[PDB]
């Protein structure tokens, strides 16, 4: 019974994890949803461009290096995976 | 017809299971995991995930294996970064629970709501 | 087997083993292992125990040694239905849940936080090991105070004729509040027969039977020890209580406030107040109102 959206394969517990590590103690039931759509909206900016640079490359396949670039886009830069 | 014996209170009493008060199991977490650095979220539905999304963009994009766990690692810090300053958004208003009203506000004054 | 060497046993062993069928020689280990056995759920159980008949507190019933030789403990274990837990002399496997989980009261198992001691069941010395309950069991000397019983651990005690009625008993020592004194022996006899003797009793006005449990009463008209005598008060330094020893049951008595040298005993025999009137009128008090 896994056929659906992956966005729900995102468990609810998951999440309930996350806040924790952020130090939050409480959480509301509505907080489950827009996170999704949040999270959801997070990738589609850093795939686009981690595709871009791939088909740019004429490459199939999307490779580690790639995602870095996309991400330092975005004025997050990611130590330990390259360059 | 019942002779006059004596006899003493009987009781009943037995163990009571015990319940940990709300909110300080949380506490234990908190400290856990902070000081535990390991990823989050189930490794596998992510790979399902992203393979979904690309899928819109383009078609036939077959995933180099090291170039997944990054995502979940940026999506992460992003989202707790994005996690932490909405407690302050939440405390702010005297409040201890967060809702997604306080979430909306964050992303507008880093500026990326907009 | 002195009259034969190894050869000629083992030789007369295959003679056997050749004549007789071979032996079964097996083992189990049982699924479970370690864990899963959270005492939490034991609560939920006796919770269930308490919520369907045990929350009558009245129908007090003898051990009886249940037996399952293939059955689980389900609801027709005798235990279950008698709303007592399965001893370890009972049939129900060491899987049992009815069983008691053990008695692990670190400072001594005699308290409100004692489980045991909540309990009408003494801490068995097998079971507060923390209470040094099976520690030194020739010494008379422990850590616990709801283990004496067993070990009898009496005070010593004196006759003289009590200032209420006749004969009565006095302590020899001082003692405190809640401090384990002699138990009240006596012969076990069924509640019908303890109504004829019972009512052989009242034509001279000896009381000498004692309601154990639902089930028993015991008497000590013919065999006892000396504590038989003592009297009768409404204002007690002493009281009763029943407990839980091994299987079996007995009833105990403990000072109700801290006693010195010399005192006179008395506890409530809890009769019916016409009753109470009919044989333990004498009171012995003034009015300082
Ligand atoms: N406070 C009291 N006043 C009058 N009689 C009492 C009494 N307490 C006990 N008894 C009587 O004593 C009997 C218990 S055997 C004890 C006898 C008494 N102590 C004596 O030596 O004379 C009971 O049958 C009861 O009738």
């Amino acid at each position: 019974k896994v056929l659906r959206d992956n966005i729900q394969g995102i468990t609810k517990p998951a999440i309930r994890r996350l806040a924790r590590r952020g130090g939050v103690k409480r959480i509301s039931g509505l907080i489950y949803e827009e996170t999704r759509g949040v999270l959801k909206v997070f990738l589609e900016n850093v795939i686009r461009d981690a595709v871009t640079y791939t088909e740019h490359a004429k490459r199939k396949t999307v490779t580690a290096m790639d995602v870095v670039y996309a991400l330092k886009r975005q004025g997050r830069t990611l130590y330990g995976f390259g360059g | 017809t019942k002779a006059a014996r004596k006899s003493a209170p009987a009781t009943g009493g037995v163990k009571k299971p015990h319940r940990y008060r709300p909110g300080t199991v949380a506490l234990r977490e908190i400290r856990r995991y902070q000081k535990s650095t390991e990823l989050l979220i189930r490794k596998l539905p992510f790979q399902r995930l992203v393979r979904e999304i690309a899928q819109d963009f383009k078609t036939d994009l077959r995933f180099q294996s090291s170039a997944v766990m990054a995502l979940q690692e940026a999506s992460e810090a992003y989202l707790v970064a994005l996690f932490e300053d909405t407690n302050l958004c939440a405390i702010h208003a005297k409040r201890v629970t967060i809702m997604p009203k306080d979430i909306q506000l964050a992303r507008r004054i880093r500026g990326e709501r907009a | 087997i002195g009259t034969k060497t190894c050869r000629q046993v083992y030789e007369f062993r295959v003679k056997e083993s050749s004549i007789i069928a071979p032996a079964p020689a097996e083992d189990v280990d049982t699924p479970p292992r370690k864990k899963k056995r959270k005492h939490r759920l034991w609560a939920a159980h006796c919770r269930k125990i308490q919520l369907k008949k045990d929350g009558s507190s009245n129908h007090v019933y003898n051990y009886q040694p249940c037996d399952h030789p293939r059955q689980p403990c389900d609801s027709s274990c005798p235990c279950v239905i008698a709303q007592n837990f399965c001893e370890k002399f009972c049939q129900c496997s060491s899987e049992c849940q009815n069983r008691f989980p053990g008695c692990r009261c670190k400072a001594q198992c005699n308290t409100k936080q004692c489980p045991c001691y909540l309990a009408v069941r003494e801490c068995d010395p097998d079971l507060c090991l923390t209470c040094g309950a099976a520690d030194h069991w020739d010494s008379k000397n422990v850590s616990c105070k709801n283990c004496s019983i067993q070990r009898g651990s009496k005070k010593h005690l004196l006759l003289a004729p009590s200032d209420v009625a006749g004969w009565g008993i006095f302590i020899k020592d001082p003692v405190q509040k809640n401090e384990f004194i002699s138990e009240y022996c006596g012969e076990i006899i069924s509640q019908d027969e303890a109504d004829r003797r019972g009512k052989v009793y009242d034509k001279y006005m000896c009381s000498f039977l004692f309601n154990l449990n639902n089930d028993f009463v015991v008497d000590a008209t013919r065999k006892g020890n000396k504590i038989r005598f003592a009297n009768h008060s409404v204002n007690p330094n002493c009281y009763a209580k029943v407990m839980m020893v091994n299987g079996d049951h007995r009833i105990g008595i403990f000072a109700k406030r801290a006693i010195q040298t010399g005192e006179e005993l008395f506890f409530d025999y809890r009769y019916s107040q016409a009753d109470a009137l009919k044989y333990v009128g004498i009171e012995r008090e003034m009015e300082i109102p």
